[PDB]
């Protein structure tokens, strides 16, 4: 499954043919039908749906919906939280005015702060 | 009173002429402001006028009352025994209806037929009535009720949020002034007895450093959320949005209670946080006043001086009763600080050498 | 930061901009505590949802052994940590509602901060 999202994200994959199989393999569909003796049929199924999730999460959304492979409590906290049509400069409209009044330094905003650091320049 | 079971079945009978109009809020406040001291021999018998005075709000179909159906589910049985329990979150829901009249669903239930007799020039009247008849048939109301509704923020409630902080102390401020005398006479037990006198005095801490842990808005981080500050914001707020005349008993509030509760100089710091802004609230029109708080300010001055080591923090205090005495007062209050100055000490006195113009 | 970005490197990174920071400022041993304690205690609270609050907790029960480690080697022979880490937790002991939330949050951090004390009494 990281292997072809890796592929995904290197072709172009425009008819998303890809995507077909890859939702019935990551898909919790089968449920232990041949008695294939594990012991963790549902804890180790919650773990490797949980860990494709943690990949292949930029790709899907550089396409369709995902298809909710990992059907737990919560998703991943931190991401990019970043606008989809907004300039990089906004730490000064919103982080910095901010954290200059609240002086905590914001612990999820530092996660901002490095995605802009890694996607704009030092300079 | 004894006449008042003539009208307790009367009500029974003419209950519906009374889908007409419906202003019980003043019948109340006119009613709890200075008989609450002895109105336990109207409250033994309001155990059953509960369910008298609520006919004028039984009398009626909006369908939009949403709190109200509790406070009559626990109020219709067992009438000093249901709304006992949950009285923490019972406040907290109570007003976060009135504090989310600004930015929830505010034009929704509650508002209707017709939008212009649907009591929404001004919603906080609706938790007023309740907040009064809920316990009024019971003997708590006047000390507990408001004491209790305070305890909302200081005492801090999972139902209780931390962001809109300062909207929730403007909600209680806004719901405090208008119950009668006794409800928020609670502030200055609560200021006075706690606040001033905690430990904050020998114990004080290296937290020492005054100005940054008076003022709120310190209270932006998680840190510095030091229970003393909320009292002050909340002392500010119920000032700023009862500064009509409730502002009356300040001056024999310092002059009577404050003299003998003072003796470190933070303590002054934290009375002048309390009584600085509303200053200029005073010298709109209530001119008298002014020179009482200046002259209290002065022997709260002259008491820590005589009792102190060393006047670390008077630096910023100098410079305060300067702009004080130069833009509220001006010269009124000279004859009478004259002799009341020259106690001081030295420091102090070289430094408002300049009062003496 | 050094709790979000990262877990691991402990050899003394951390201790060393620690003290570098703590020569060119105002160095009381009493604030220098209170401000760590502070940035153990605001995290673990806003920042995790779900699974992050397990490594939060690590993170606190790890500020510890580097406190130690700072004692012993940074301070020597004035003040040494029996004072000022008493004067410090008076000195946060004093911020109650900041607690207060603190064992709010895990709806069952008021033992645990009591045991969590007890276990900095290595120091």
């Amino acid at each position: 499954a990281v292997a072809w999202l890796v592929a995904h994200v290197r072709m172009l994959g425009l008819d998303e043919r890809e995507k077909s199989l890859q939702m019935i393999r990551q898909l919790a569909g089968p449920l232990y039908s041949e008695n294939t003796l594990q012991f963790y049929n549902e804890r180790v199924v919650i773990m490797n749906s949980i860990l494709e999730h943690m990949c292949a999460d930029v790709l899907q959304q550089t396409a369709t919906q995902i298809k909710f492979p990992s059907t737990g409590v919560d998703t991943m906290p931190y991401w990019n939280l970043l606008p989809p049509k907004r300039p990089i400069k906004e730490v000064l409209t919103d982080i910095f005015a901010k954290v200059l009044e609240k002086g905590w330094v914001d612990s999820r905003s530092i996660h901002i702060l490095d995605t802009l650091l890694h996607m704009g320049g030092v300079y | 009173l004894p006449v008042s079971k003539s009208l307790e079945t009367l009500l029974d009978h003419l209950g519906g002429l009374y889908k007409f109009h419906d202003r019980p809020v003043t019948y109340l406040y006119n009613t709890l402001h200075y008989y609450e001291m002895c109105l336990r021999n109207r409250d033994h018998l309001k155990r059953k006028l509960v369910h008298a005075i609520i006919g004028s709000l039984k009398d009626n179909r909006p369908q939009g009352w949403c709190l109200s159906d509790t406070y009559l589910k626990h109020a219709m049985n067992a009438r000093e025994d249901n709304p006992w329990v949950p009285e923490d979150s019972y406040y907290c829901k109570l007003i976060g209806r009135l504090v989310d009249t600004m930015a929830g669903k505010s034009p929704g239930p509650f508002p209707n037929c017709d939008w212009r007799f649907n009591e929404f020039p001004n919603p906080a009247a609706h938790a007023l009535h309740v907040t009064c008849v809920e316990l009024m048939a019971l003997a708590v109301p006047g000390k507990d009720v408001g004491n209790a509704l305070l305890n909302v923020v200081l005492k801090s409630q999972p139902l209780v949020p931390r962001e809109n902080i300062t909207a929730w102390m403007n909600a209680i401020g806004l719901i405090i002034t208008a119950l009668p005398e006794p409800y928020w006479i609670v502030l200055h037990d609560r200021i006075v007895n706690v606040i001033s006198s905690s430990s904050l005095t020998s114990e004080t801490e290296w937290v020492g450093y005054p100005f940054r842990l008076f003022d709120f808005t310190a209270c932006h981080q998680s840190y510095s959320e030091m229970s003393c500050s909320y009292t002050l914001a909340l002392a500010h707020a119920v000032w700023h949005h009862s500064s009509i005349g409730q502002l009356s008993l300040i001056p024999k509030f310092l002059t009577e209670a404050l003299l003998p509760v003072v003796k470190t100089e933070f303590q002054l710091l934290y009375v002048y946080h309390l009584v600085g802004p509303f200053l200029q609230r005073f010298q709109q029109e209530r001119t008298r006043c002014m020179i009482e708080i200046g002259v209290a300010f002065y022997d709260m001055l002259l008491n820590v001086d005589q009792c102190s080591t060393h006047l670390n923090y008077m630096d910023p205090i100098c410079d305060f009763l300067y702009h004080m005495k130069y833009m509220f007062t001006g010269d009124s209050v000279k004859e009478q600080v004259e002799k009341i100055i020259c106690n001081l000490k030295p420091a102090l006195k070289l430094r408002l050498r300049f009062i003496t113009h | 930061l050094e709790g979000t970005m990262n877990l691991t490197g402990e050899m003394q990174p951390l201790v060393e901009q620690l003290m570098m920071v703590k020569r060119m400022q105002h160095i009381p041993t009493p604030l220098f505590v209170l401000e760590i304690w502070k940035a153990c205690f605001v995290g673990l609270i806003e920042s995790p949802e779900g699974t992050q609050e397990l490594k939060w907790t690590a993170f606190t029960y790890l500020k510890i052994p580097q406190v130690l480690v700072k004692l012993k080697k940074y301070f020597h022979g004035e003040k040494d940590f029996t004072e000022d880490v008493n004067c410090a937790f008076e000195f946060l002991l004093k911020l109650t509602p900041l607690l207060d939330k603190a064992d709010q949050r895990c709806n069952c951090d008021c033992t645990n901060f009591l045991l969590q004390e007890c276990n900095k009494q290595g120091l």
